[PDB]
């Protein structure tokens, strides 16, 4: 963000959520194929959630979940519980249902960020690679 | 063929390079043909003349390349110039493809040049003149009930006037 | 057109101005006529071609061009005259016949010459609806008699050569237009129309005719209507299969949607206590639809789009469903046996394909099918796969399986004992399909279970080949099962080599095996020609005409198959062929077949022997100069492998000796060979001799011979066990683990204590 | 080989666009070098790499692997051309002896002059 400054394709804005949004707009501002439900200000919600998870800003993730009211499905409560539980306690039955849904449907979408987010939520396999093998 | 080529060089020159090369290939000359080729700028034919003189391996390779091209279906876009010069190099007068494409080089000009081409490029050089003339007769006559793919020897003053002939 | 009209006009004008020669104009009038026709000068082209014809009355192409120019202009009389003259000067010409027919049809002056040219064009190539429409426009001048003559000519052409599928389709369309539904149904229900059910358009026309018949005559519903509906649905399934085998996706998806709607309607009509052949037919068609969906999923995955490694789950589920779908047990209800046979054949083919695909995609995992059944057996997964297949179309109300309930239905495990019978049944249909044979060979090679090639050929060709079982011959009119198996192994190895090269060139993430429609053709033009020539020689001689070329190709291929003329070949492929022949001989028990296999292997080894010395001297490796084979550097032999090749040749010689009968010679050869396989074969020969001695009478005298043979074999068994204990690589080098060795040792130590 | 050239030719033939540049006439390896108009820099780089491979194979004194690679790829014109500076092996005295005097040509003088 400091390298990209402020006046360069929506630069960094003070605040954790604003900084994550600015980093997402710097990386990939265009809508990535494979979008579900709506978006937050025209930004990829799945990529935003993945960036929040990778950064570790749980408060920014909570803010994103609170902002995404009608722009997501019925998993906002599950996201909030997963963020608020440090030991990851979001009901074993719900976790098994999410894992089954990921193993059934979420296995070939064009959204690597959404796939990784759903895999992390459902706790499937041990390693799930999509497009991170590139000197990162 | 010396007199024929020396009266034909005056009819086709620089601008008539395609027909000049066609006449040179139908005649079977080397000296003045390669001289004119190297004077104009034709190095491919000058280098390939020695490979054509003997050794049918290059001819078989070119035939295999033509078969591969016909299988890949690129002869519809490839002009007939390269196909007909490859046919003249191999020795066949007419080539039939798998896409109803008949490329003819018109070898029915002079029977002497036709027999020379059939003995040099078509039939291998290890074939006697008897077998060569037998193959020529089977070509311009019939082998299994088909069509003649050559010409019939006629007097030179008789070739001037047309006669009711067909491909039967 | 390739050249510009104005450019070629300027060129011909400059050529005429630089040297205005009437002699050259007359001598090149044909080319001048072509140039003028390209540059739009009909009168000039006509004058040039007339001068060319006057100076030389040869080559009917000039008359053909003159007739074409006259037809383009308007003088139809002179056009058809020149066309008839050219067609009479030439033997035959499809374009000339079509032009004469269309000119006569436009002139409305029907003659016998036009009918003769049309008959000649039909004898040449009776395809395309052009011939049918020309015959119709020619015979419409009569009416009922004209239509009768048209039908008679169509029947005669169909009896002469079975290639009038489009003609029959257009005749059925004309009948539908003229309101002849009964005649169309009678023509479609002909017994000769079963072999012509390989055209998408023809099958769609048959389906439309059956639908029109059902919509018209609905007051009755019996065996005739049942057979009509069964044939309609079979033609729809054939359309689906052909559209999937084609290179298009839109028509395949449309056919799949139509088949799904038809299956849903059939299920809705059957749901009401029905116990007949309809249920078995519905199950077979459901299995076929599952196989079709799996093939579509595999095709859409193998396109560099979605995850090919993750798209295996729905394809594997569909293949497992098609495999667990059973086969029609004989005939449930008598009457539809003519369709029941084709249904059973299609079910066998589908089961074999599904089993092969499952065993090649499971990567040796047995719990994969169980995990697939556990993770894909609910309405949610059903809707997900339906939306992924039909592209967000055909929901539960449109699908036949969405209306029911899924409660984790058990499936069937693919077994080799059943796959062998499936392949044996599918070979009868694959008789003459070199691509299918190569695909089956590649599948079995990847599965590491090679069925007997002798039984393969016996199931493929029901008759005995002409002059079979030939060791060394020089006549092309005498093929043999040995050479057939050698060529099959060679083409399988070269296909595997090409696939491995393509996988190494692209990416190592490619699947283990690919279907036949994805692999396209697995042979070459020369290979297909040789296969057709072999099929002709099996079906008794070749066709008149190209028989000389077929025999020449057969001889040229046999010169390299029988190792007659050494032209240059790699030793690795020949060693692989020899090993395959040895395995095929060991799998069987016939003495003559084993002797022939051993003789062929010994001949191959003696032909390779002069090539092994070139590798030790550090020379060049030969390569196949013929375009038939495609073997490269994937199957190579290093300098350190010459000793192994010589040891294998000695083992082959010893096995030849043992099969012939010189047991002492085989034993001394194995003793001279310093290999562990030699000691294993010595122990096997000792055990065989002990068994042959024990098979006879066992009084009180042969016991000493049995005991000494048991001791002789136990010595070699103990030395093999000692070698294995000293170095663990002995068990890996031996084709059999130490388990059988210990079992034989225990059997020998138990039988040594016997006293008859 | 020639995939991009074939695609551009198909586009030009089916839509009159896609070849707004010095295009080629035929799909032969000698057609552009004869017309003096090249096409596609990627094809030129691939041909340069193939010629590098051919040079590395010929410098070692190999011909079998050379023709193997030629038949595998499709550029056997180089191997067909590199066979004119040979000479006949006149040693045949009867019909029973194999025909070994078929490789070479007596025009080695004009060949080396060219």
């Amino acid at each position: 963000v400091f390298a990209n400054l402020q006046q360069a394709q929506l630069g960094g804005v003070p605040g954790t959520y604003n900084l994550v949004r600015s980093f997402l707009n710097i990386r990939l501002p265009t809508p990535i194929p494979g979008l579900q439900d709506g978006e937050i200000e025209g930004y990829p919600v799945w990529a935003l959630i993945y960036y929040c998870m990778r950064c570790g800003d749980l408060m920014a993730a909570q803010q994103v979940v609170n902002r995404a009211q009608h722009q997501l499905g019925d998993f906002k409560n599950c996201f909030q519980e997963y963020i608020h539980n440090k030991d990851r306690r979001l009901s074993p039955t719900t976790e098994n249902k999410l894992r089954l849904h990921y193993r059934r449907a979420v296995r070939a979408s064009t959204d690597p960020y959404k796939r990784a987010v759903y895999c992390i939520i459902g706790r499937c396999d041990v390693s799930d690679n999509h497009s991170e093998v590139a000197d990162k | 063929a010396q007199e024929r080529i020396e009266e034909e060089v005056s009819l086709y020159g620089p601008e008539r390079h395609i027909e000049a090369v066609f006449s040179y290939l139908t005649g079977g000359r080397i000296s003045d043909a390669c001289r004119l080729a190297q004077k104009s700028g034709d190095h491919r034919l000058s280098l390939l003349l020695s490979q054509m003189v003997g050794s049918q391996e290059v001819r078989d390779l070119i035939t295999l390349q033509l078969v591969d091209w016909n299988k890949l279906q690129v002869d519809h876009y490839i002009q007939e110039e390269r196909l007909r010069v490859f046919c003249l190099l191999s020795g066949t007068p007419v080539w039939r493809s798998s896409d109803n494409r008949s490329i003819n080089v018109c070898s029915q000009l002079d029977w002497k040049r036709t027999l020379g081409i059939h003995l040099w490029y078509m039939l291998p050089p290890t074939a006697t003149v008897a077998q060569a003339l037998h193959m020529y007769e089977q070509a311009f006559q019939e082998q299994e009930g088909g069509e003649p793919y050559a010409c019939y020897p006629l007097p030179p003053y008789l070739e001037d006037c047309g006669f009711s002939f067909g491909d039967d | 057109m390739r050249r510009s009209k104005a450019e070629i006009q300027r060129y011909v004008e400059n050529a005429q101005n630089s040297a205005s020669s009437p002699r050259e104009k007359s001598m090149k009038g044909f080319l001048f006529a072509r140039l003028y026709y390209e540059a739009k000068e009909y009168e000039l082209a006509k004058r040039s071609v007339s001068s060319y014809i006057s100076v030389q009355e040869r080559d009917p192409k000039a008359h053909r061009f003159l007739g074409q120019l006259f037809e383009i202009e308007g003088n139809v009389e002179k056009a058809v005259g020149c066309y008839k003259r050219s067609l009479e000067l030439n033997p035959t010409q499809k374009d000339l016949t079509l032009r004469i027919a269309e000119l006569i049809c436009t002139l409305n002056i029907k003659d016998g010459r036009a009918e003769y040219w049309v008959e000649r064009a039909s004898k040449l190539f009776p395809g395309s609806p052009e011939i049918y429409r020309l015959k119709e426009q020619l015979l419409s001048s009569q009416g009922e008699a004209g239509w009768n003559q048209l039908f008679d000519l169509i029947q005669a052409e169909l009896f002469a050569r079975p290639n009038d599928v489009y003609v029959n389709l257009k005749l059925v369309d004309l009948f539908l237009s003229n309101q002849r539904l009964e005649e169309a149904v009678l023509h479609c229900l002909k017994p000769e129309r079963r072999a012509l059910r390989t055209d998408i358009e023809w099958c769609s026309c048959v389906v439309r005719v059956f639908k029109e018949y059902l919509a018209s005559k609905q007051g009755q519903k019996n065996t005739n209507m049942r057979m009509i509906t069964k044939e309609l649905l079979l033609a729809q399934c054939d359309v689906v299969f052909l559209t999937l085998s084609k290179k298009d996706v839109q028509k395949s998806k449309e056919a799949l949607e139509r088949f799904d709607q038809a299956l849903l309607s059939v299920k809705q009509s059957v749901s009401g206590t029905d116990a007949s052949d309809l249920s078995v037919t519905f199950y077979e068609m459901r299995g076929h639809y599952y196989m079709h969906a799996g093939t579509l999923l595999l095709k859409m995955a193998q396109s560099c789009e979605v995850q090919w490694k993750a798209l295996i789950e729905p394809a594997a589920l569909c293949y497992l469903l098609a495999y667990q779908v059973p086969k029609p047990k004989s005939k449930p209800v008598k009457g539809d046996d003519n369709g029941q046979g084709f249904l059973e054949e299609l079910a066998f083919d589908r089961q074999s394909k599904s089993g092969h695909l499952l065993l090649t995609l499971s990567h040796g995992k047995q719990n994969f099918i169980s995990e697939i059944i556990e993770t894909f057996a609910n309405q949610c997964g059903q809707s997900i796969l339906l939306k992924f297949l039909f592209e967000d179309n055909l929901s539960m109300q449109d699908s036949f399986m969405g209306s029911d309930d899924i409660s984790y239905v058990e499936n069937r495990v693919p077994d080799l004992s059943e796959l062998s019978q499936h392949d044996n049944g599918s070979l009868r249909i694959h008789n003459g399909d070199l691509q299918h044979l190569t695909w089956l060979g590649l599948q079995w090679h990847f599965l590491s279970t090679l069925p007997p090639l002798r039984k393969w050929l016996k199931q493929i060709f029901p008759r005995v080949p002409q002059e079979t079982s030939r060791l060394e011959s020089n006549i092309p009119e005498s093929i043999c099962l040995l050479d057939l198996e050698v060529f099959l192994l060679a083409v399988v190895q070269t296909s595997y080599l090409q696939l491995q090269d393509n996988n190494t060139t692209a990416d190592p993430n490619r699947p283990r095996c690919l279907p036949l429609p994805i692999c396209k053709q697995l042979f070459t033009d020369r290979q297909r020609s040789w296969w057709d020539a072999v099929y002709s020689l099996i079906t008794k001689k070749a066709l008149p005409g190209t028989s000389a070329k077929l025999r020449s190709v057969i001889q040229h291929d046999l010169t390299t198959l029988r190792a007659q003329e050494k032209h240059g070949l790699q030793p690795a492929v020949l060693v692989n062929w020899a090993r395959g022949l040895h395995k095929t001989g060991y799998s069987l028990n016939s003495f003559y077949d084993q002797k022939e296999y051993m003789g062929r292997c010994v001949h191959y080894w003696k032909k390779l022997l002069p090539l092994l010395d070139l590798v030790k001297q550090k020379k060049s490796i030969p390569e196949p100069v013929d375009p038939l084979f495609k073997h490269f550097h994937n199957k190579d032999i290093k300098v350190s492998e010459v000793k192994d090749l010589e040891d294998e040749a000695c083992i082959a010689f010893a096995t030849l000796d043992l099969v012939d009968g010189k047991t002492e010679d085989a034993i001394i050869a194995f003793e001279s060979v310093k290999n562990v396989v030699a000691y294993w074969n010595l122990a096997l020969i000792y055990q065989r001799k002990a068994e042959e001695i024990e098979n006879d009478c066992l009084p009180a005298e042969e016991q000493e011979e049995f005991q000494e043979c048991l001791l002789k074999c136990k010595g070699f068994l103990k030395m093999i066990c000692d070698e294995y204990s000293a170095y663990p690589s002995i068990a890996t080098s031996l084709p059999v683990p130490v388990e059988t060795v210990f079992e034989m040792l225990d059997s020998v130590k138990q039988s040594l204590g016997e006293a008859m | 080989y020639w995939e991009n050239t074939l695609h551009t030719l198909k586009q030009r033939s089916m839509l009159s666009l896609g070849s707004s540049r010095p295009l080629v006439s035929e799909l032969d390896p000698d057609a552009p070098i004869r017309q003096k108009l090249p096409l596609d820099d990627l094809d030129r780089e691939d041909d340069i790499r193939l010629l590098k491979y051919l040079f590395t194979l010929i410098r070692a004194g190999m011909t079998d692997e050379a023709q193997r690679l030629c038949k595998r790829c499709g550029q056997a014109w180089r191997a067909a051309t590199l066979e004119g500076w040979k000479l006949y092996h006149d040693a045949n005295i009867n019909g029973g002896t194999e025909l070994q005097a078929v490789e070479g040509n007596p025009y080695r003088c004009v060949w080396k002059t060219c």
